[PDB]
């Protein structure tokens, strides 16, 4: 359910901007039947937004390359070779995640305390 | 003018040649053959630059456009599965022949130095090449949903067909070609989006060109169109139990590249989808079992570098390394394949599972590692065995350093006496034992490939020493002398099951200044002496940075018109000596850093041993004096 | 008030003064001992003929011959050559004269310091390079050494790389300032060089570097 | 049913769709993943 | 549990 | 249901505008750049879709290759969930680093 | 069970469906918002900030309509199909270790790993929310 919250939250703000963008278009026509400088920001905004989506595409592409290049190696070893050994891997992973979390935690705590510092320095 | 405007007659003829399969495949093959240059499979794109200049046509684009439209739309009117497979194979071969004929490094160096350093004369050539080459149109089509849907439909097939099919079946070849096209697209997407789209857009804005877009703006990258398919990874994993070396390597490389990306793992784990997709009908278990059965398969001593089994093993190891190195804090598919219960920010083991019964991928790796002998007689100190064990040790270190998978791994290792097997598998190094039939003191050693095996062996020894030190520290802090006695006995040189082994002081034979890795014989270099390695340089001296400089200097000297023909061989041999000089310097730096890491690991191990030692000191005085004698010359 | 207001009027049309007028102006300024001011006009006329600083991008790349930026350097130099012209009559008029009566500096010595402050403080380093090049041609060695600008270090460093007798000054520059290590650092790096230097000179270099 | 929901969420995650940005992410695991974790 | 992992050469 | 009915009023009205649009056409009867802008914005959606398909297929091949005799197993489960955790941890790390950077600005 | 049945089926479908409907209506909204800037603004006097718009549009359009960038995907696909066939072949070849795989995987450590995973998930969620709060609480100070 908690995961379902964020879903609606996204869907809420989405229909609301689509409500306004679809409203800004009719008021222009309702004005005509009886704002041109405004939609420019909207189009340029969509452009500015997509401009990064393209960069995301590039990123993901580069990743896919970098990944399949690994797949090749995995298969290249798997062909070359041709249970209990991998169980150690899981443990080796988890014991490392513990450490990574414990690493991140420090950063988080540092930030939080770092913010409360300024918060304090504000009314102090 | 086939006997009505040309723009209409051409499309009418294309549509007429689209009805059926025989004529379509024949036309596709004819186009593929025509796209091959006369010199065979880099400039002079294989087609006239004035192709279609008379009529208002974009050149050779209509052909690729029609081919893609056919392959995307008219693939449902083929009832005979064989005809559909043949058509898909022909289309994939056409796409590959179109993509492989694109210059990447040329365009990179052009966009880098042509307009910024070089004149503006050759710029027109590169512009025309980028505008007329169909690579841009192919890349634009790759961002379409129809193409990826057809691809994943072709790759998604029943297993019984591939099992009963022949190795030369058209389905396997088509799947291989599709995987290769996907790999090439994932590799060249960045280069395209960087050095194609802006130039093409600027040209279309400046001049007058009428083109129809066939790409989706929403799909900012190639991963956006494929992240919506969950059965792809399942099919790729199931296709590993077929035995086809090429297909297995291709699938492993594809999975490695997928795991290496970022958007895919951000969409999967923003709970998760892959862990639940691979745990539908026990796919992970069968995948792990197949991988174990594969890695356990022996290799051909004669076909060391040609054994498909060894290639598959190395591919699997590289895949695991890339999957574990990327995002170590958060679990991944590697943890599930090893036999762990991948839970949200937590792992665990299940009762009676494959990893609990010591029958999993990790245990198989441990077995194949402890049952591996590198000490040979005919050659001695092989190279590919060293590489295999180095990859295994890197994977083990990546699994250990991760605190999320550290405690259980250390427990499973200490519960099977892994350090004892490693010590029993150790071998002493001396300046007499050659590496692959080649001696170390030889000058060609620094130029040969034995340096890689030597660095790998040094790293393996360092990792083993670090693991031994960590285990000793753990056993000491656990205040249990049950294992301390065995540890000391192994360090004393005896084993009570007595089997003897060389002590730690015996392995202190890697510090040797007789080779003079720091000193280098500097030739005379009467010419090119002023050419330094400034722009070459993480000590990594690039060779192209000096190659370009020496080429410019040779061109200037030739333009000077002063004994250019005679003194050319001098510059040639000076360059041939400088390249080997750079390679030798790089190898020496690598060996030096490896020796430094090994010495640091040995010092840490010795410190941990001396500090955590409750045993009497009067008996260990002998080892103390031996260590003092050994370090005396090192310090001197 | 007349010369200071004339200077205001000249600097306004700096991006548009003809070399014939600019000369007649500097010629008159020298008659009226207005040394430091005339130097400031020529420096100002320089910057306003080339605001983008192309004579920098020209010399920084190093001698691009057959170039349109030759205009920038050549026009800038007409002003620089006039600065050199002023600095000559400066010493001539106040030739060998002492910089003080007991306690009080001369006004001759004041017009000297006023002039060499405009020169040493300027931000036009293409002017500084052309000025350092001209100081050598006059044998005013000890003048280059005393300059504390950091444009002199770049000039001498860039010239030491291909001229032994200029690397000599850079080493002298450091040793009068007592940056002894930095000098031996050059003397040693110069003896190990690929430059056409006799062995017996390299013996001097290493012998000075050792000291 | 917790871990199940974690799977289910991480399953629906890496599977589309048309959400103007969030494309399915490729899963790694084990070997590549450890290094990918260490490279954090 | 350890059929082959034993140190019995 | 609110979000679902908001996609009913703001649809019927979107259909209602088309009358005033056809009226505007009727008025005018008595551009391509925008039409290029829309297709240009629209074309990349197909690329996203195709890229998604690709990624899905890659996942399929990797998963099936690594294991293909029990796709309902708990290994791929742990793998997936653990990947999720990795990603989330990365997010945490990065964003936290960003906030940490943001504090340096206040250290003036 | 009731809550889960509701969520897992009734709500998920409406969420996804609603999201796609949003996307569709966003397209229609931009289409209308585009035609408005056509028919009414067809007075030939369309300029000013338009240049910047078509400049951006031309830049991104030029970046997209490139041979290499478009080719990379096509190359990638086949480059994937190669590994597809290769992997499927090598898989069919090593399609015998099934009992070893299923039984090898089925264990007990898996149960513990699941637990550790859940714990990690909780810790991770907590950290995430903590950082979220750290952000939300800082953007306040950003104003004061």
């Amino acid at each position: 359910l908690s995961s379902d919250i964020l879903a609606i939250d996204q869907l809420r703000e989405l229909v609301k901007q689509d409500a306004d963008n679809a409203r800004l278009s009719f008021k222009a026509i309702d004005n005509l039947k009886l704002s041109n400088a405004d939609l420019i920001s909207y189009f340029s905004k969509t452009a500015d937004e997509m401009e990064e989506m393209m960069k995301k595409f590039e990123k993901t592409i580069t990743e896919i390359e970098a990944h399949l290049t690994g797949v090749e190696a995995h298969a290249m070893a798997m062909q070359n070779v041709a249970v209990d050994e991998r169980v150690y891997e899981l443990a080796a992973v988890l014991r490392e995640f513990e450490e990574s979390i414990l690493k991140v935690a420090g950063v988080v705590g540092g930030v939080k305390e770092g913010v409360t510092e300024l918060q304090l320095r504000d009314f102090m | 003018n086939p006997f009505p405007g040309p723009q209409e007659c051409m499309e009418m003829m294309f549509r007429e040649f689209g009805t059926g399969f025989e004529q379509s495949n024949a036309f596709i093959q004819l186009l593929t053959t025509l796209l091959v240059p006369p010199e065979g499979l880099n400039d002079s794109v294989p087609f006239p630059e004035w192709l279609g200049s008379s009529i208002r046509t974009l050149g050779i684009e209509p052909y690729v456009d029609f081919v893609f439209d056919v392959f995307a739309n008219r693939t449902k009117d083929i009832s005979d599965p064989s005809q559909l497979r043949i058509l898909r194979l022909s289309c994939l071969d056409f796409v590959m022949v179109c993509l492989v004929t694109f210059n990447e490094d040329l365009i990179v160096l052009g966009h880098e130095s042509n307009i910024s350093i070089d004149d503006a004369m050759a710029a027109t050539n590169l512009a025309t090449y980028v505008r007329l080459h169909p690579f841009s149109r192919v890349m634009e089509w790759l961002f379409n949903e129809k193409v990826i849907t057809s691809l994943i439909n072709t790759i998604h097939q029943d297993p019984i067909s591939l099992g009963s099919a022949s190795p030369d079946s058209p389905l396997v070849v088509s799947i291989l070609r599709a995987i290769q096209v996907m790999i090439k697209a994932l590799e060249l997407q960045e280069t395209y989006l960087h050095l194609v789209r802006p130039e093409v857009l600027r040209y279309q804005g400046e001049a007058g060109v009428r083109r129809k877009p066939v790409a989706n703006a929403a799909y900012s990258a190639f991963e956006d169109g494929i992240l919506s398919h969950l059965s792809l990874v399942v099919d790729l994993g199931k296709y590993c139990n077929l035995g086809h070396a090429e297909l297995t390597l291709a699938c492993l490389k594809l999975l490695e590249k997928i795991s290496t990306s970022s958007r895919i793992l951000s969409a999967w784990s923003p709970r998760n989808k892959a862990i639940v997709q691979l745990e539908r009908n026990g796919e992970g278990e069968t995948i792990s079992a197949s991988l174990s059965a594969s890695i356990m398969a022996t290799l051909d001593p004669a076909l060391a570098a040609s054994g498909e089994n060894y290639r598959v093993k190395l591919a699997i190891l590289d895949f695991l390394y890339a999957c574990l190195r990327a995002t170590p804090d958060q679990p991944t598919i590697a943890h599930q394949l090893l036999g762990f219960h991948c839970e949200l920010s937590k792992l665990g083991i299940e009762p009676k599972g494959p990893f609990d019964m010591q029958k999993s991928l990790f245990h198989s790796l441990l077995n194949v590692l402890i049952t591996l002998t590198v000490s040979e007689e005919e050659q001695g100190m092989r190279g590919y065995l060293v590489t295999l064990k180095y990859r295994v040790l890197r994977i083990l270190q990546l699994l250990w350093k991760s605190p999320l998978s550290a405690s259980l791994v250390m427990d499973e290792l200490r519960a099977t006496n892994f350090l004892f097997h490693m010590l029993l598998r150790e071998v002493q190094i001396q300046p007499q034992l050659p590496w692959d039939g080649q001696l170390v003191t030889g000058c060609e050693f620094l130029l040969s490939d034995a340096s890689l095996a030597y660095i790998d062996y040094l790293a393996s020894r360092a990792a083993i020493f670090e693991y031994i030190g960590k285990e000793l520290c753990s056993v000491s802090q656990n205040r249990i002398p049950s294992i301390k006695r065995q540890i000391f006995d192994a360090l004393n040189g005896q084993i009570f099951v007595p089997l003897t082994i060389p002590s730690i002081f015996d392995f202190f034979d890697f510090i040797n200044t007789d080779y003079k890795w720091e000193e280098i014989p500097s030739p005379h270099f009467t010419y090119l002496k002023d050419l330094d390695l400034g722009p070459c340089i993480g000590v990594h001296y690039d060779i192209r940075k000096a190659q370009e400089i020496l080429a410019l200097k040779r061109k200037e000297y030739e333009h000077s018109q002063l004994a250019t023909p005679e003194f050319l061989e001098t510059v040639e041999l000076e360059e041939k000596v400088l390249i080997e000089w750079l390679t030798v310097r790089n190898r020496a730096n690598l060996l030096l850093t490896a020796r430094l890491n090994l010495l640091q690991a040995w010092a840490n191990l010795l410190l941990v041993m001396i500090e955590s030692n409750d045993f009497k000191s009067t008996p260990k005085m002998a080892f103390l004096l031996q260590a003092l004698q050994a370090i005396l010359p090192t310090l001197e | 008030a007349l010369l200071a207001e004339s200077l205001r009027l000249f600097e306004q049309v700096a991006g548009s003064l003809t070399p014939a007028n600019l000369t007649t102006a500097v010629e008159q300024y020298i008659s009226l001992k207005y040394y430091a001011g005339a130097i400031q006009l020529c420096l100002t006329v320089a910057q306003q003929k080339d605001r983008g600083n192309t004579a920098l991008s020209w010399v920084n790349d190093g001698k691009p011959a057959n170039d349109s930026r030759k205009k920038a350097f050549d026009e800038r130099k007409i002003c620089y050559n006039l600065i050199h012209q002023v600095l000559d009559k400066l010493e001539s008029d106040f030739a060998g004269e002492p910089e003080l009566v007991d306690g009080r500096p001369t006004l001759a010595a004041t017009k000297r310091m006023e002039a060499y402050n405009v020169v040493n403080d300027s931000s036009d380093e293409v002017f500084h390079f052309d000025l350092y090049e001209w100081y050598i041609e006059k044998g005013w060695t000890d003048r280059i050494l005393s300059i504390d600008s950091p444009h002199v270090i770049t000039y001498l460093q860039r010239l030491a790389e291909t001229d032994f007798r200029h690397a000599e000054l850079l080493c002298r520059f450091y040793t009068t300032r007592s940056r002894f290590f930095e000098a031996a650092q050059v003397q040693t790096n110069l003896a190990k060089s690929d430059l056409n230097i006799s062995l017996k000179d390299r013996i001097i270099l290493l012998s000075r570097a050792k000291g | 049913a917790l871990f199940d929901s974690l799977l289910a969420r991480n399953k629906k995650q890496a599977e589309g769709e048309t959400a103007l940005g969030e494309l399915p992410s490729l899963q790694l695991g084990l070997a590549d993943l450890r290094q990918r974790l260490r490279k954090l | 549990i350890l059929p082959m992992y034993k140190l019995s050469p | 249901s609110n979000v679902e009915s908001q996609q009913e009023e703001l649809t019927a009205w979107l259909d209602r505008y088309e009358r005033e649009l056809d009226e505007l056409y009727a008025k005018q009867m008595g551009e391509r750049t925008y039409k290029l802008a829309e297709k240009l914005t629209d074309q990349l959606d197909e690329m996203g879709k195709d890229l998604a398909k690709m990624i899905k297929e890659i996942n399929d091949m990797s998963n099936t290759l690594s294991k293909g005799s029990k796709p309902d197993d708990p290994l791929t489960q742990i793998v997936r969930v653990l990947n999720g955790h990795l990603a989330q941890l990365q997010w945490i790390d990065t964003n936290a680093a960003a906030l940490q950077a943001k504090v340096a600005a206040a250290q003036k | 069970d009731a809550i889960l049945s509701r969520h897992d089926l009734d709500h998920t479908v409406r969420a996804f469906n609603a999201r796609r409907r949003h996307a569709e209506l966003s397209r229609r909204c931009l289409h209308l918002a585009a035609r408005v800037q056509v028919l009414r603004n067809r007075g030939y006097a369309l300029s000013g900030d338009e240049d910047e718009l078509k400049q951006k549009l031309q830049q991104i359009d030029k970046t997209l309509n490139d041979p290499a960038q478009g080719s990379r995907l096509e190359e990638l696909w086949s480059r994937l199909i190669v590994l597809r066939g290769y992997a499927e072949d090598l898989k069919d070849q090593i399609n015998q270790a099934g009992i070893t795989e299923s039984d090898g995987l089925g264990e007990e450590i898996e149960a513990k790993a699941k637990k550790i995973l859940e714990d990690y998930d909780k810790q991770l969620q907590h950290l995430k929310k903590q950082v979220e709060e750290a952000k939300k609480d800082f953007e306040e100070w950003e104003k004061q």
